[PDB]
């Protein structure tokens, strides 16, 4: 989707829209309804959240919390090009990212356009957090300087 | 949590620290292990992260639990054999 | 045919016209594209051909082309650019003759123009066509220079030849930076038209040739009386000294209502004329898309501020308040076309009938008896708009599953679901539906519905034809018969279809009476084989596809607002995500009380070096200046003197200029509707690079009493404490782009 | 993620039961280069 | 139209004991500002005091 | 001892905007008094506006009727800028019938007995035929703030616009000096409201002042079936009405229902309102049955 | 007379030592009642079958009242001296008829109500075996244990009602 | 808090529509109009027996009575003062 600013972030958290992250997790919500005990078969989920029911959003906001995701500006030329965030929900339908970040992945806001990629299994939510984020790539790794500059 | 900088810290590699968290996550979630340090409704990789930089995780401890809670097992089938 | 078809159908230069504005049609038509067969490709050449010549001033606009992979080669041709009786370009240029500037236009080509010496444009004459000054800048063979007075041999026509129509709407456009221009020359192109469109304060007079000389407009073809408006159609009767003796003649026009463009935007026409009114050949009469009154309005002109505001316009970003929305000023109508056909496969044929399996009552609540959706049904993301069932297929035939397969006289039977669902994500209102029919298939009730409603609006609209046009030829014979046995008493006792036999003998009122006579036979035998015609086009079939029965069409209209994620920009290359709708409340608002709209960002000035935008700032705050204080001489109850007064010192106001109006020859009444149309703000015309200088923008904004220098102290609606250094608002005239968030997510 | 059939509706089960593993198997495009090379006069192979 | 949604303070996160951080939830779009704005100039502006 | 606002004057200087007037106040009070209540006032007033439109031979808002000269769409947003009054009702549906070449102005409506237009000259369209005429419902409700047409219409005859519940437009304070009173160092808050005249000045004042006193008042100045009978809070009488057929858990009373209970007399008048001020809880003798004592949260465990 | 009527009654699969005339009827009210689903006159809509021939018909109703509401079945006695007073109190005297309406839906809606007919063919015959033998005395075996009601099931396809009362 | 409250302490249907206004025709309505009827409410006033017992309706006008007495809002024998109920009063 398309990006925007959004400067009340701090720089390992980006914002994620409901419609996405809804719909990005759809299996970690299934897994988690199908945990709680509020329905049975995996259809009856797919129902609830094909209508988007008022119980589901608290689901989102419980597989959201400490799991990273991938965003990747699209002509990505440098590794500074993929950096992995924490989402923080968004009333919208456009991606909120941190604006120091921005001088790392080129991207203005002129029009520009994000992808998001989200780390299914454990090891790789651990390499988004531990290799990947947005604090851990504060220097530029061509040369010594910091790519977290105030632009 | 935000950054991972003790957890470099002890252990120096900042590749064997996803190994080990990454067997100590799988530990505590399918395996049923209860966690070492008490959570804050925290997801397993955090309350891993969180164990390694108490220092009371790395892979030595690992492996020292597991080869003695592995005769531990075979123990108990001997002595309900024997 | 296959080869013109080929050639029409696919090729590399016959291509889908861009049609979302009007400046987009009236920009692609005029394409000089250097790609395609015989010429160019794009991957492998070059460096020269991507690169503007010498040779280009005049010909092809040099600042309005795609950026990207093909820069310079999708040029676009200026606006007094001919072209020759061969092929070539050719551009008009003023006979120079040694010492006076004659008004004659001469056409010169590309190879014509390197003999002879031209002076520029814009070179001060006096009255005469004497050059004042003894040292005038002109260019020779290819190259500027300084030449002496009279050694010149033509001058440039106008100072907005050497530009394209996408690029001379733009005011000011000699303090832009070149790359800048492009961006919004481009950008310009690529509007989307808004739900009631204003006009532009700041325009460059170019405005009515791009609306008039398109086609979105319904202009008069010959002058007279309008008779009867509507949201439909509008009836002219056309004045005496214009009009044919015979055919006796008032005009209607069939506007274009809500129908679908190629962008999915929104071709309307809106009537812009009164009833009673008087309009001359040449003249609009119906609004377009994107017009007002004739005018071009692309965008909506706002209150916009410069300063940054705690992080919000970070790069490019854009902050909106909520007055913006509430106003309903960008909201767009889109509309989306969605086909559903029923083909013809193995098992049998299919069925659209809504008698379906494995639905409720609450999917069929909003269908009709046929399975087609109601016109008017506003529907979710998701639902069904037309039921459309397959063979299943009987394959495993159980107690009941094979059972009454045998007691239904319809062969389908459990049949498998592959009804047309609304995608998902998309709401609307189901505005038309259309139904196509292969000929020999049983049409269901629905299509004999729509076939009973167009043969009744045709039938209705024909005989509104013959109405309408045998009123105008018995108001003819009413005016012949004024004079020469004029009846006075006699002429309404009989009925009106024998006005004929009247006494009068052998002149040219009964040979006029004859003619109108013929017309009328005419008219009655015409309707009777044009409505024959008309029952039997709608009657007929439609060839299609091979193995299709009927093709259902069902047009959605979703009204689209805005919302944080939209791109937005100015008319000089100010791009933008709307970042933030913020409330009214926390717009900085200064010491009169109005909120402002629109908080820019100010660092995007200095290194885009786009200074227009900053004088198209401060010359709008002047024009809604002007336009305040006739609100204000016109809210108090004023008569029409100090009106009078006032607005013709707002049309004096300046240098040696072209306009020169007086309203002493307006007669009291058009004084108080020209000022019920400039109550909104005051339009202002700046041609492209004759344009109002620094000087003209500070004297009119010294005849409204706004600050000299354009910068009003705001305050804050956070803290409700004063910014510090005051700051630049003005009114922007800024554009929605179709360039939209809930498209790419 | 993106190819492994048999990989990925062992992921589906796996998150919708909680345990964050993956089976990783085969890119079944890998085995459609295979076949592409392989109907050429080339003999390509996995050895072992 | 009357009744909004009135908050109350949920905690007292304290620093020693001339120090504090007092948070308050919920409010109604646009009145975190007015009372942050309203406490601030009383305070910061006029108490009273010895000094 | 600060001194306190009292309203002094309220010039209604057109029918429109007024200037309502603040004094005395101590210096610093000007502004923040002045900047929050602007915020009020523009943030949520009850306004009076306009909801629903359902025009007779119109299906969809995108048509067009026959005769006259502005689409369906035009009037949704001339209606839309009605500006009106009502009196003592939620929401109320006028009625607008109109026929005949001209304007249709706003004072067509067939007015109630407490709906009042405040702007009778505000136009909605122009009919423009001898026998052409519109023949409308309009639905005017109280509200707050923005409601949209996308957050909020069953049949296919309404057509929904958005509702600006919002009677003021432009609200601009200009502190300024006092005079005497005998002391300098006072302040003079002096606000000029743009109001549409759905709403009187002092009312907005007044309602703004209730609503910002009200957000600081912040900081201003089954286990019952479980439990036995006689653990309840009542006497030991209404325990033992129940205990009298051999019942020592309230599960047992949730058990049987309330008219097996009232078939027995050894409940008694008191004992009956004793069991309803039990049951308004609804903890208990709620109409239930159970297997025999246990549910399956009460497992054995 | 499509004679595909004659082909989808006779099964037989649930469906044997039960009234074969009652489960036409049935089947025939309930094509009725959806035939009145989508109909306007809310009254009552009667089938009436036939045994010879195997083809029927559908009327509606006019369901004599003393009152007003449901209007295309209110008749009242006033308006029965017409009918020389023929027409008594409460009565369901039908006066009207209707015709057909096809659908793959009403068929199919059709073979689920013959399913559930058939069916009721599979719930008639264990409705008849409880009291076919007095009061027995009659074995079962729980299948499903249902809130406060224990099914069983018999032989010949038999289904029991356990009463925790 | 205080001080900021302590300075804002000086503040804080078918019956009343005509018979030709029936959705039924014209006949209808002048059946009972012949009767000097203009509003429904005075239909409602009369009894349909005192109606019968007048060859001014007809047998078809009986059946859009009966139609129109089917939604429950006229014709249900009521008895008025004249014209006006107590919501029906004159301001």
């Amino acid at each position: 989707s398309v990006i925007t600013v959004g400067p009340y972030l701090r720089l390992h958290q980006c914002g994620l829209p409901k419609k996405m992250a809804l719909e990005l997790f759809k299996p970690f919500i299934y897994g988690k309804l199908e945990l709680r005990g509020l329905a049975t078969t995996i259809k009856a989920a797919k129902k609830m959240v094909e209508r988007e029911e008022a119980v589901v959003w608290d689901i989102l906001d419980e597989v959201i919390r400490e799991h990273p995701v991938l965003l990747n500006r699209a002509p990505t030329l440098h590794r500074l090009g993929i950096q992995a965030f924490e989402p923080v929900l968004i009333e919208g339908k456009a991606i909120q990212l941190h604006p120091l970040v921005c001088a790392a992945y080129n991207a203005d806001f002129d029009g520009d356009q994000m992808a998001v990629h989200v780390p299914l299994t454990l090891e790789a939510q651990l390499e988004a957090r531990a290799l990947m984020m947005s604090t851990n790539n504060i220097l530029s790794p061509a040369n010594g300087e910091p790519i977290i500059v105030p632009s | 949590r935000v950054t991972v900088q003790d957890a470099v810290e002890k252990i120096g590699n900042r590749f064997d620290l996803v190994l080990v968290a990454a067997r100590r996550a799988r530990q505590m979630q399918v395996g049923g292990k209860d966690p070492l340090v008490p959570e804050e409704n925290d997801k397993t990789t955090v309350i891993a992260l969180r164990e390694i930089e108490e220092g009371l995780i790395n892979n030595q401890i690992l492996d020292v639990r597991e080869r003695q809670e592995q005769q531990e097992q075979e123990a108990a089938e001997l002595q309900a054999v024997t | 045919s296959a080869a013109v078809k080929e050639f029409f159908g696919s090729s590399q230069l016959s291509q889908f016209m861009d049609q979302n504005n009007p400046l987009s049609e009236i920009t692609h038509k005029r394409r000089i594209s250097a790609l395609g067969p015989g010429g160019l490709t794009r991957e492998r050449a070059g460096f020269e051909v991507r690169d503007v010549h010498p040779t280009h001033y005049g010909r092809v606009c040099p600042i309005e082309t795609p950026e990207g992979p093909n820069i310079g080669l999708i040029n676009s041709l200026s606006v007094y650019a001919q072209t020759n009786e061969y092929g070539f370009l050719e551009t008009p240029y003023r006979k120079v003759t040694d010492g006076v500037v004659t008004d004659e236009i001469h056409y010169l080509s590309a190879i014509e123009e390197g003999n002879y010496v031209i002076a520029q444009a814009n070179s001060n004459l006096d009255e005469e066509g004497h050059f004042v000054e003894d040292l005038v800048t002109c260019r020779s063979k290819g190259e500027s220079s300084l030449f002496s007075r009279d050694q010149v041999d033509y001058m440039d026509v106008s100072t907005q030849q050497v530009v394209s129509v996408g690029a001379s709407l733009i005011p000011f456009l000699e303090h832009d930076d070149a790359n800048r221009a492009l961006m919004g020359a481009n950008m310009q192109r690529q509007a989307v038209p808004t739900l009631r469109a204003d006009k532009p304060l700041v325009g460059t007079g170019m405005e009515r040739a791009v609306a008039v000389d398109s086609g979105v407009t319904a202009v008069a073809k010959r002058g007279g009386v309008v008779q009867y408006v509507d949201a439909s159609r509008i009836v002219i009767k056309v004045n005496e000294d214009e009009m044919y003796p015979g055919e006796a003649g008032i005009d209607i026009y069939n506007l274009t209502k809500y129908t679908r463009s190629n962008q999915n935007t929104c071709i309307n026409q809106m009537p812009c004329v009164s009833l009673g009114e008087p309009v001359e050949r040449g003249d609009v009469l119906a609004d377009g898309p994107s017009t007002d009154l004739g005018e071009l309005a692309l965008g909506q002109n706002m209150r916009v501020a410069f300063m940054p505001w705690n992080g919000y316009n970070f790069e490019d970003s854009i902050l909106v308040s909520e007055r913006v929305v509430q106003e309903d000023r960008f909201t767009t109508i889109h509309i989306q076309e969605l086909a559903c056909v029923s083909r013809d496969t193995k098992l049998g044929p299919e069925e659209i009938t809504a008698d379906i399996p494995n639905v409720g009552e609450a999917a069929l609540s909003k269908l009709d008896e046929s399975g087609i959706v109601y016109i008017g049904a506003e529907v979710t993301g998701g639902d069904i708009l037309v039921g459309k069932v397959t063979p299943k297929g009987e394959t495993q035939l159980t107690p009941e599953e094979k059972l009454l397969r045998a007691i239904f006289g319809e062969k389908a039977s459990d049949v498998k679901d592959s009804s047309l669902r609304v995608p998902n994500g998309v709401s609307g209102t189901v505005i038309d539906v259309q139904v196509f029919t292969r000929d020999g298939v049983e049409k269901d009730k629905r299509a004999l519905e729509i076939e009973e409603m167009q043969l009744k609006q045709a039938k209705k609209d024909l005989s509104e034809e013959l109405q309408i046009l045998e009123a105008g030829l018995f108001s003819r014979i009413r005016a012949v018969l004024v004079a020469g046995g004029v009846e006075a008493e006699k002429l309404d006792k009989l009925p009106r279809d024998r006005w004929l036999e009247l006494g009068l003998t052998d002149e040219e009122k009964q040979n006029q009476l004859e003619q109108l006579a013929e017309q009328y036979d005419e008219l009655k035998h015409e309707f009777e084989k044009k409505l024959e015609a008309k029952r039997r086009k709608i009657t007929q079939g439609d060839d299609l596809a091979p193995g299709v029965l009927k093709i259902v069409k069902v047009y959605l209209a979703v009204k689209r607002r805005i919302q944080p994620g939209d791109k937005m920009a100015g008319r000089h290359g100010n791009k933008g995500v709307i970042s933030k709708i913020n409330p009214i409340e926390d717009m900085p608002y200064d010491e009169n009380g109005t909120p402002v709209d629109i908080v820019l960002n100010p660092l995007g000035v200095p290194s885009r070096m786009n200074i227009g935008q900053i004088l198209e700032t401060h010359l709008g705050m002047a024009a809604k200046g002007i336009g305040d204080k006739i609100n204000a001489m016109l809210k108090q109850q004023q008569e029409v003197a100090k009106l009078r007064e006032f607005i013709q010192r707002a049309y004096d106001l300046g240098a040696d200029v072209r306009q020169k109006v007086d309203l002493s020859t307006f007669s009291d009444e058009e004084v108080m509707r020209l000022a019920e149309n400039l109550r909104k703000g005051m339009p202002i015309a700046t041609p492209v690079f004759d344009g109002a200088k620094e000087a003209e923008i500070k004297e009119l904004l010294k005849l409204g009493d706004l600050p000299t220098s354009g910068q009003i102290r705001l305050y804050d609606g956070r803290t409700g404490e004063q910014f510090e250094r005051p700051v630049t608002v003005g009114y922007m005239y800024m554009l929605k782009l179709n360039h939209l968030v809930d498209d790419k997510m | 993620k993106s190819d492994d059939v048999n990989g990925r509706t062992k992921m589906y089960k796996n998150i919708v039961d909680g345990n964050h593993q993956m089976e990783p198997g085969m890119p079944e495009s890998f085995n459609v280069l295979l076949k592409e090379i392989r109907s050429l006069g080339i003999n390509i192979e996995l050895e072992d | 139209v009357t009744e909004f949604l009135k908050p109350r303070l949920v905690d007292i996160e304290q620093v020693s004991s001339t120090h504090a951080k007092v948070t308050l939830e919920p409010l109604e779009r646009g009145f975190g500002h007015t009372l942050g704005n309203a406490l601030r100039r009383i305070l910061l502006s006029s108490m009273p005091g010895c000094a | 001892e600060f001194l306190k606002p009292r309203l002094v004057d309220i010039e209604q200087v057109s029918s429109t905007h007024a200037k309502v007037t603040l004094e005395p106040l101590e210096r610093g009070f000007g502004h923040t008094l002045g900047n929050a209540l602007r915020r009020i006032l523009l943030s949520s007033m009850p306004g009076c506006a306009v909801t629903e439109v359902e025009i007779d031979g119109v299906l969809h808002e995108y048509s067009t009727k026959e005769g006259v000269q502005e689409d369906i769409l035009e009037i949704l947003l001339n209606l839309k800028g009605l500006a009106v009054r009502v009196q003592g009702k939620d929401e109320v549906i006028l009625t607008l019938n109109k026929s005949g070449i001209g304007p249709v102005t706003a004072a067509d409506i067939t007015h109630d007995g407490d709906v009042e237009i405040v702007k009778p000259q505000h136009v909605i369209c122009h009919l423009t035929d001898e026998n052409a005429s519109i023949s409308m419902r309009i639905k005017v409700q109280r509200g707050r703030g923005y409601v949209p047409a996308s957050t909020r219409e069953r049949p296919i005859g309404r057509l929904l616009v958005d509702a600006c519940y919002s009677p003021v437009e432009r609200i601009a304070y200009n502190v300024e000096a006092a005079r005497v009173e005998q002391r300098t160092d006072l302040d003079k808050l002096v606000i000029e409201m743009e109001t549409n005249g759905t709403i009187d000045p002092e009312e907005a004042i007044r309602r703004a002042a209730t609503i910002l006193a009200e957000q600081l008042e912040a900081f201003v100045d089954d286990p019952i079936l479980l439990r036995p009978v006689d653990d309840l809070e009542l006497t030991v009488r209404s325990a033992n009405c129940l205990k009298a057929e051999a019942i020592h858990y309230i599960g047992d009373l949730v058990q049987r229902t309330e008219v097996e209970l009232l078939k027995t007399p050894n409940l008694g008048k008191k004992s009956l309102t004793e069991i309803k001020d039990v049951l308004a809880s609804r903890g208990l003798s709620l109409g239930m049955r159970l297997e025999n004592w246990p549910p399956a949260s009460i497992a054995d465990e | 007379m499509n004679k595909e009527i004659l082909a989808v009654v006779e099964a037989v699969s649930n469906e044997k030592a039960l009234p074969r005339e009652k489960i036409f009827e049935a089947l025939e009210s309930a094509l009725a009642t959806a035939t009145k689903k989508k109909y306007e006159q809310e009254i009552d809509v009667r089938v009436q079958i036939d045994r010879k021939s195997g083809d029927f018909d559908t009327f509606r109703r006019w369901l004599v009242v003393d009152e007003v509401t449901q209007p295309t079945k209110e008749i009242t006695l006033e308006a029965a001296r017409y009918e020389d007073e023929s027409l008594n109190l409460g009565d369901y005297v039908e006066d009207q008829i209707e015709s057909v309406t096809f659908d793959r839906i009403t068929t199919q809606t059709a073979k689920q109500v013959i399913v559930q007919k058939v069916r009721e063919a599979e719930r008639a015959m264990v409705v008849d075996q409880f009291r076919e033998h007095e009061g027995e005395i009659i074995t079962g075996v729980v299948k499903k244990v249902n809130r406060d009601n224990i099914s069983l099931d018999l032989g010949n396809n038999a289904e029991a009602v356990i009463l925790r009362e």
